[PDB]
């Protein structure tokens, strides 16, 4: 399980946040499943301790 | 002289309006 | 987007135009990031649409 990343997390969430964000749009035009799921998972939570499985979340809702 | 209210990750912005949500009820009893 | 660090750090700066130079600077630094961002997602984004339009075709035909 390969999970190397950069020793600079402070600009690599930006994208996550792009991302969640094309995420919320998405589900905002075409809602695939409840919104529920967003709220109790929420990137400003601190709570996604494992932001690989939060990326492939969101590439399987596609 | 309260206690430190929980933050649990919801900052507040300088005249922002802003909702705090923390699931431990014990912040329900000071309120 | 800037991090609850870097709003610290502008809270601490005392002088108006101390506080007002580090605010722009954060200013600049995320609109860097942003259009990083934005430039490197276009440019994924035109290499799916190097994909020869025959594949919005055969979506059309499907």
């Amino acid at each position: 399980v390969v999970h190397e990343d950069f020793q600079v997390t402070e600009e690599v969430k930006a994208l996550t946040a792009e991302i969640v964000k094309t995420i919320r749009d998405i589900i905002a035009l075409n809602p695939l499943y409840r919104e529920s799921v967003l709220q109790m998972m929420q990137a400003g939570q601190r709570v996604v301790d494992n932001p690989i499985y939060l990326s492939d979340m969101g590439a399987a809702l596609t | 002289h309260l206690p430190l209210i929980a933050i649990t990750r919801n900052p507040v912005f300088p005249r922002f309006i802003k909702i705090i949500e923390v699931k431990n009820k014990k912040l329900v009893e000071l309120l | 987007g800037a991090e609850s660090h870097e709003l610290q750090d502008v809270l601490e700066e005392t002088n108006i135009p101390k506080r007002l130079y580090k605010a722009l600077s954060l200013l600049k630094k995320e609109f860097e990031l942003s259009k990083l961002q934005q430039r490197l997602g276009r440019e994924v984004e035109e290499k799916i649409k190097q994909t020869h339009r025959k594949y919005l075709l055969q979506e059309q035909l499907k």
